[PDB]
């Protein structure tokens, strides 16, 4: 009795699940390739 | 003695805009 | 090479826990089972 | 392989019109280019216009028999005026009335046709001129709700009264009846994620044109040639968000999470509309048995009363 | 005697102190005067029957 | 600045000079025909009371 | 208070406001 | 060699001034100390260093007071005080209409005005540190800009409406799933809230955002790893829409539409507590402007 | 020239059709005349 | 030149057409005159 | 601009004179007209009573 | 010159027309003059 | 700028005289326009 | 600018000269047609009363 | 040298103000002075 | 080195004191133990 | 130099007046002083 | 060196100034003391 | 820096002295004020009652 | 440095420690004035009861 | 680095030494203070019960 529905679980909760984790993962592979070694114009020259 | 009080701050206000602007108009 | 193993692994990993919980979850607020105080 | 004059100045059918391009000039001082340029007119942009104007020429010839053919009553009530579907007697039924939703369901066809031929164009203009299909596919998700609105929760319902009717009150009436009808929307969860991914795109995108303008000294928003090498706006917009809130993305990655912030408001939006009619008649009762409903038992009221 | 001769010694720094001045209570006494007359001349709300 | 005062020239140009006293002598217009106007509302009706 | 209280936070939304205005206006100003 | 980009792509090199850099690199070069809004004023920025990746300024040391004070709080009245233990349950509310303007600590209700006033000074100080930020690495002013939009949205539900008011019960409580409670009744209180015009500017310009976003997101990544001249986007936006804003245009538009649709938001609810109490009431006045009153007969006359 | 003939046959065209569109629905809804059931 | 010709015209022409049409109709509502069944 | 008055070849063209003549003559037509409309309605039904 | 006179005439012109429609409109929805049958 | 203060203190005066007419009017104070 | 008096040379180009010329005699046309209405209707129905 | 006699000054300046606003909004909106009412 | 020091001090010593909060405000709200006037 | 001594003063100040005013205001409201008509 | 002293310094001093806050707050919100009218 | 006390030479210039001085004073002449306003609003209503 | 004692010279500058005297004397006359008004406001109404 | 001991001179710097002996002193005072602090409250109104 305590627990929400079988529903409630499904459509609340492992999409706030799926929401929570898979933004962290696209942070965590955003930053990876923003922070990754490529083609920059040295900011010594330009600037 | 509201009224007494908010003119005597005002005058004192303006007083005191008139010597500072003063030194600083000088 | 179709997938990397690193991939598969991570994908099957992830569906395995995902509906473990799912299934503990759909089982325990059934009811139907008297597990944790009915 | 691809010619961007020809694809810009060629005539006819499979070519542009207005094709002597003005200068709106106010628009080149405040958003940088000005030029109305040439329009494309591809077989698919004329069906795509001719089937619009046949869904908005049956809307409007509604209106003013609505007002009984009177255009002042028409300039008055214009933005009250509406052509609404069937109602929920024969609900799905084809044979209505003309002033009883008979007009709709013509109008909302020759809709259909207009928005899948606009599609078709996007997606043959995107391969035409050699970039990739993206919009195309944007368009499609938003297609997802709005075929959802009109086509797929209407059906599935059984009636076309589920569907908004064609007005400028109306659409806003549309929406409070629907949330109203089906409990509340605000515990319709797929609405809260679809209300996530919408207030979500708004601040993705004022966050990115915010840094593009700031960086904007340093050509920062020429992305495509950003993307090839990194500049020095690039690199300040960059250690701007890493330093605001320690990760940042690239010139590339940024759009990527644009396009899906805003597919994934439609599509939640489209899931979460066909759920509430169908599978959960009720959002507020189906959030008490969710647990996702606050116990709210001795509210101050005097908050809401005048 | 001063730290900001760009402001206190230069006619148009010097002069920008009192248009701040000038402006503030000008402002002040806009809002002020508004509501000393819309407060004045409204009629009280009509006591209750 | 040839117009404007000498006292005056770090602030106005010679064509804000004219146009300044324009909104000058508008605003004591302006302020002779608000002090009448003031004068015989309050004969019409004092608004103090 | 009612009604001065309520234009002073009326004043501070429009106030809110401004600091876009702004925006709009530089660029306006800065793209001669 | 490989030439890595931006994007992802390797492109061999061959088939511009660019060199592969690595990030720490770019980060060290463009540290900058001492340019932030602190050390205008006082000289000096009491924090200057970074702690990690944050640049840890005094409005970030502030703002993290108030980020940790206002969980602490939030936490406190909801799981203490309210006993919920589930966040989707639980109830922050203002105190009582009834207590007016004045704060209790004895009183319910205190831990909402806690959280609250914490909350207000992390925004804040999470604005005033993007505006050090922005400073230190000579940026214009946008981003804070944009941030003081939606601080400003905040200001007004929490501040400015609940003394307009005159009530401090009348800002939103800070639930999950609760605060939108509020937000219905608020919404049905002054009925139809659809038909509040600075409410549909607001969400014209929502929804606008949105589609916007959309489109940028396509364009940029419909030319993303081609071979194209940089002017085959603006062709295609002149084919599709027989218009191109172009690359500055759009992140203009999307800064501004993105800021407008919060401002124009907070002018509505400001407005629908303090002066218009019944949307549908506030539009009486469209059927009696005097061009149009006198032509209509039955249902069609108003 | 101040204005190219095309833009002033267009205006007037178009301002034309639409005046008489509305005279014509104006009248019609007015029921003065017993015109089409009037 | 403050001012072209053509700009000129084309706001005093629409000022003129607003003002026409917003009198009549104006007048026509007032039901002040005996026109159109009134 | 030749066949402008030397008082208003600052101000317009040559076509645009000739336009602008057409313009006067159509508003001073349509002056008649509306003063001649004004006083047909004014002996038909008096609006200002 | 601090304004154009362009800019000066366009903003006082259409003060001025505002200002009249405005003033028309609070004279005429007074019901005080008896004008368009008051 | 002269000419930002002279747009601002004009429209501000604008905008006081219209604010404070309408207030008299509505007041039904003074016996103006059937008042 | 040579049409324009030397004092508002400064201000007024030569074509803006006859335009604000134009517009000074509209203004003071309006002007008078303007108190002779108001002269009309306070005959008519005083509003001040 | 540290702390610039110039930089102290604005400081306490500006202390100074915003104390006597925030102490004057208190005493007013607290009613004890009643916004000077009484 | 697989885990830098500092970075598993930050995470151990946050976690810590996350969960003395958690467990504290948990055992506080229980009404378990007439604690803090129960 | 990580310790300077203006920022010890700033920080130190600052702390001082943010504590000062937080304590006033909640002694305020309180209401446990009859403290301006309490 | 794992730890900058100036940051265990700063993240040390703010955690014990929060905490003290929180605790000040806590049990003067509790009511269960009777301190300043509790 | 001659005219400062050799005690505070290190902190204070010559012309930052004299500042110095004046803002000395004006924060004295406001304390006495401050002092009379204090004692005069409470003759007035004491405030801790 | 000089006048800093050799203890604190690695962290006091020469003007950093006269600033510091008055920082220190000044937080010591602040804490005996709260001590004062401490007492005081328990003589008149105690908090902790 | 001198003044600090060897076992800690990879940590500290000799300024940052005797901050640290600053801050412990302080910690240790703090601590004694808000043992009689709790001692005292406890004598007084015990939480526990
Ligand atoms: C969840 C997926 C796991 C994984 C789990 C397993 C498991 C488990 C096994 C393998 C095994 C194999 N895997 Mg593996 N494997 C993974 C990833 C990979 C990848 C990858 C792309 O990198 C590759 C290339 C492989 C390749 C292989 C071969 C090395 C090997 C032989 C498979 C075979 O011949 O199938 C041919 C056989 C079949 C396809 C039979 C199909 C079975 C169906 C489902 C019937 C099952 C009947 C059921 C048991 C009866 C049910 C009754 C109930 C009790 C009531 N795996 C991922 C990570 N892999 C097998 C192994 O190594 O043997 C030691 C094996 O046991
Ligand atoms: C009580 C009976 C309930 C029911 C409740 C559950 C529950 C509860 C579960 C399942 C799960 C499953 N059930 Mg069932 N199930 C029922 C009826 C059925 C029926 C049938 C038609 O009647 C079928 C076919 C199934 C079929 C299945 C499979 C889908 C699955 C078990 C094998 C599997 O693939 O995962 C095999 C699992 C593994 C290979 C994972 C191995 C993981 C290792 C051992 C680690 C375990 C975690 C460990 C604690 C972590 C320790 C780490 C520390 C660091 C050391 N169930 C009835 C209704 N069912 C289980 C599942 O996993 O779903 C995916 C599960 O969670
Ligand atoms: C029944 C009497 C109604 C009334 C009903 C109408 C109707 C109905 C109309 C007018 C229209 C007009 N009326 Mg009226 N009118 C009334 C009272 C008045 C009064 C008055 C004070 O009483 C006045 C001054 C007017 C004044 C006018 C003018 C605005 C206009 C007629 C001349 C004009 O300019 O267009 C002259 C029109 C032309 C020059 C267009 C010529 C177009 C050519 C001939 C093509 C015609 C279309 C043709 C079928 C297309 C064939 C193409 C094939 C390919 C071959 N009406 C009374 C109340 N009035 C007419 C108008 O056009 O409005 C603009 C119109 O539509
Ligand atoms: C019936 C009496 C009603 C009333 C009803 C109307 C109506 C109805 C109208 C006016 C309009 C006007 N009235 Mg009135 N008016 C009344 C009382 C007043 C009073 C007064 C204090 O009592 C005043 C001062 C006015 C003043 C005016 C002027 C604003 C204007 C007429 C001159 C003008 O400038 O436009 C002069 C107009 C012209 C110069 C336009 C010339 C256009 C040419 C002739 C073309 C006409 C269209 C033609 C059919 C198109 C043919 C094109 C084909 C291709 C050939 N009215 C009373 C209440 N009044 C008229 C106006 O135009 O408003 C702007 C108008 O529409
Ligand atoms: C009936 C008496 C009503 C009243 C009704 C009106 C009405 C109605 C109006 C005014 C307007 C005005 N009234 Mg009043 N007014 C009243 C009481 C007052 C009192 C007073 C304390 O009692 C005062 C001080 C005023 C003051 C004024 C001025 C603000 C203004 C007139 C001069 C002006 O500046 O514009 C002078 C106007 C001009 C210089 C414009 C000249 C425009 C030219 C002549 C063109 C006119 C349009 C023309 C038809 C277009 C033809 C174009 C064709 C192409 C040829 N009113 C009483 C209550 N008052 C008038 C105004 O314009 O408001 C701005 C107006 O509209
Ligand atoms: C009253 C009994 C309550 C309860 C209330 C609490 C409370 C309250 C707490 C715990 C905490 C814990 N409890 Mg318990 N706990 C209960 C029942 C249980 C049961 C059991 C099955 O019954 C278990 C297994 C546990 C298990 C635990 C561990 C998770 C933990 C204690 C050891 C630990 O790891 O942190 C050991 C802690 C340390 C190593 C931190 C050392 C920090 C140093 C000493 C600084 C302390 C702060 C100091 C004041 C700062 C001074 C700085 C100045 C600058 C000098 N509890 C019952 C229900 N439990 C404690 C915890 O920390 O959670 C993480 C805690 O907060
Ligand atoms: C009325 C009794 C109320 C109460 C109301 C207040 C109020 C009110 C205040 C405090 C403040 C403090 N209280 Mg208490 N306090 C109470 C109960 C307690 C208890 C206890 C357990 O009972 C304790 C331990 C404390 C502890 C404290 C310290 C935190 C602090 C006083 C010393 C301090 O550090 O700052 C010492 C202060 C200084 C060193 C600042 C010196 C500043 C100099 C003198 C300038 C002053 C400003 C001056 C006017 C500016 C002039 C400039 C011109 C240019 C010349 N309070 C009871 C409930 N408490 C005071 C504080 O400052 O908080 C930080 C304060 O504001
Ligand atoms: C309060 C708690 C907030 C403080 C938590 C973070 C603590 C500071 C962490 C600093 C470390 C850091 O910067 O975290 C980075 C990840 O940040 C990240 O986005 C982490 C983002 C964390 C999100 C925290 C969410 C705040 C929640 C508030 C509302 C609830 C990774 O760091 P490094 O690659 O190591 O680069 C730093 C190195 O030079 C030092 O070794
Ligand atoms: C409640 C109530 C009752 C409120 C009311 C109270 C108020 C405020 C009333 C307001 C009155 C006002 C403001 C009236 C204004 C009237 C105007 C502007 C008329 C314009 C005429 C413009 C005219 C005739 C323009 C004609 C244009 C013509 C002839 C174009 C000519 C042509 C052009 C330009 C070409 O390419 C080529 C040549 C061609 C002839 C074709
Ligand atoms: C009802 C319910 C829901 C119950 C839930 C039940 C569960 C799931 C409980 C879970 C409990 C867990 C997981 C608890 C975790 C405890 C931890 C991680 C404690 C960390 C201590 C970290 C410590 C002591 C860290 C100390 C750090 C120190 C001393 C810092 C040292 C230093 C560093 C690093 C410097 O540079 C220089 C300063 C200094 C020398 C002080
Ligand atoms: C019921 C509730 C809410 C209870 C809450 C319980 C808690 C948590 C209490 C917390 C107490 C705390 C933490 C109090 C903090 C007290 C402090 C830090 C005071 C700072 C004094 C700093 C002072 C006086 C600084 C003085 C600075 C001075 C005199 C600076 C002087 C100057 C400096 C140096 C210059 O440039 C040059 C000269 C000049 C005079 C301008
Ligand atoms: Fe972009």
């Amino acid at each position: 009795s305590p627990w929400p529905v079988w529903s409630g679980y499904a459509l609340c909760f492992v999409p706030l699940a799926a929401v929570i984790l898979g933004f962290i993962i696209a942070a965590r592979f955003t930053d990876k390739q923003a922070t990754s070694a490529y083609l920059r114009l040295d900011p010594a020259k330009a600037n | 003695m509201a009224p007494f009080l908010m003119a005597f701050f005002t005058i004192v206000l303006i007083v005191a805009t008139l010597y500072f602007l003063s030194m600083i108009m000088s | 090479r179709p997938f990397e193993f690193r991939t598969s692994v991570v994908v099957s990993t992830l569906l395995g826990l995902v509906m473990a919980l799912l299934i503990h979850f759909v089982v325990l607020s059934s009811g139907a089972f008297n597990w944790l105080r009915a | 392989p691809i010619d961007l004059h020809d694809e810009e100045y060629r005539d006819g059918l499979e070519g542009t019109i207005a094709k002597p391009p003005g200068h709106v000039g106010w628009m080149q001082r405040l958003l940088g280019e000005g030029q109305v340029g040439p329009i494309y007119v591809g077989l698919w942009g004329v069906i795509s216009f001719i089937t619009f104007f046949a869904s908005a020429f049956i809307i409007l010839v509604d209106y003013g028999r609505q007002v009984g053919w009177n255009p002042i009553i028409y300039l008055r009530e214009f933005w009250n005026l509406a052509v609404y579907p069937p109602p929920t007697e024969y609900g799905l039924s084809w044979n209505v009335p003309w002033d009883k939703g008979g007009a709709w369901l013509a109008a909302t066809f020759f809709l259909h046709i207009s928005v899948l031929t606009w599609w078709a164009r996007l997606y043959t203009r995107a391969k035409a001129t050699g970039v990739g299909t993206q919009l195309a596919w944007g368009f499609a998700s938003a297609l997802s709700l709005y075929f959802v609105i009109y086509l797929f929760h209407p059906l599935a319902l059984g009636n076309w009264s589920a569907a908004p009717g064609h007005g400028f009150r109306a659409i806003l009436d549309w929406t409070n009846y629907v949330s109203i009808h089906w409990g509340n929307f605000y515990y319709n969860p797929f609405h809260m994620l679809s209300i996530f991914f919408l207030l979500g795109s708004t601040l993705l995108l004022a966050m990115h044109g915010a840094t593009i303008v700031a960086t904007s000294k340093w050509k920062s928003e020429m992305e495509f040639t950003e993307m090839m090498a990194e500049g020095p706006g690039t690199q300040r917009a960059q250690l701007f968000w890493r330093w605001v809130m320690g990760w940042n993305a690239n010139s590339y990655n940024i759009h990527i999470w644009a396009w899906w912030f805003a597919a994934f408001t439609a599509i939640t939006g489209a899931i979460g509309l066909f759920l509430s009619g169908t599978l959960v008649p009720d959002w507020y009762a189906w959030g008490e048995t969710a647990k996702i409903v606050a116990p709210w038992p001795n509210p101050d009221w005097a908050q809401y009363v005048f | 005697p001063t730290l900001f001769p760009e402001i206190t010694n230069t006619v148009r720094g010097r002069f920008y102190i009192v248009a701040g001045i000038i402006s503030v209570v000008m402002a002040v006494a806009s809002i002020a005067i508004f509501w000393w007359i819309f407060y004045t001349i409204t009629p009280a709300p009509a006591p209750p029957l | 600045n040839d117009l404007v005062p000498d006292q005056w020239k770090p602030l106005f140009n010679n064509a804000q000079w004219l146009v300044h006293d324009i909104v000058v002598k508008t605003i004591y217009g302006g302020l002779i025909i608000a002090v009448i106007a003031h004068v015989l509302c309050w004969a019409w009706t004092p608004w103090i009371r | 208070m009612n009604w001065i209280v309520a234009t002073f936070m009326l004043m501070f939304v429009l106030v809110a406001f401004l600091p876009l205005v702004v925006s709009l206006a530089y660029t306006w100003v800065t793209n001669p | 060699r490989a030439l890595p980009l931006p994007s992802g792509e390797t492109l061999p090199a061959e088939a511009a001034s660019a060199e592969v850099i690595p990030f720490s690199i770019i980060e060290e070069f463009y540290k900058r100390p001492g340019k932030t809004l602190a050390a205008r004023f006082f000289g000096v920025d009491p924090f200057d260093f970074w702690i990690g990746r944050f640049y840890v300024g005094l409005f970030g040391a502030i703002s993290i007071i108030g980020i940790i004070l206002g969980v602490a709080f939030y936490l406190y009245e909801g799981v203490v005080n309210e006993g919920t233990l589930n966040i989707l349950a639980m109830r922050i509310e203002p105190p009582p209409v009834s207590q007016g303007l004045n704060v209790d600590p004895a009183q319910p209700g205190f831990f909402w005005f806690l959280t609250m006033v914490a909350a207000t000074i992390a925004f804040v100080g999470w604005l005033l540190r993007q505006i050090d930020i922005s400073l230190k690495l000579d940026m214009g002013m946008e981003v804070p800009i944009a941030f003081g939009a939606v601080v400003s949205s905040w200001i007004t539900l929490q501040w400015l409406r609940p003394i307009a008011m005159g009530a401090w019960g009348h800002g939103f409580p800070l639930g999950i799933t609760h605060h939108l409670d509020w937000v219905s009744n608020i919404g049905y209180q002054y009925y139809n809230f659809f038909y509040n015009p600075f409410h549909a500017i607001g969400i014209t310009l929502l929804f606008a955002s949105t589609l916007f976003l959309h489109m940028h997101g396509s364009a940029v990544l419909s030319e993303a790893k081609r071979n194209i001249s940089d002017q085959n986007i603006h062709v295609f936006w002149r084919n599709i829409l027989g218009y191109s804003i172009g690359e500055i245009g759009i992140h203009r538009v999307a800064f501004w539409t993105g800021a407008a649709s919060v401002l124009f938001s907070n002018l509505c609810i400001f407005l629908s507590g303090t002066f218009v109490k019944d949307w549908n009431a506030f539009w009486g006045f469209w059927d009696k402007m005097p061009i149009w009153n006198g032509v209509g007969q039955g249902a069609l006359v108003a």
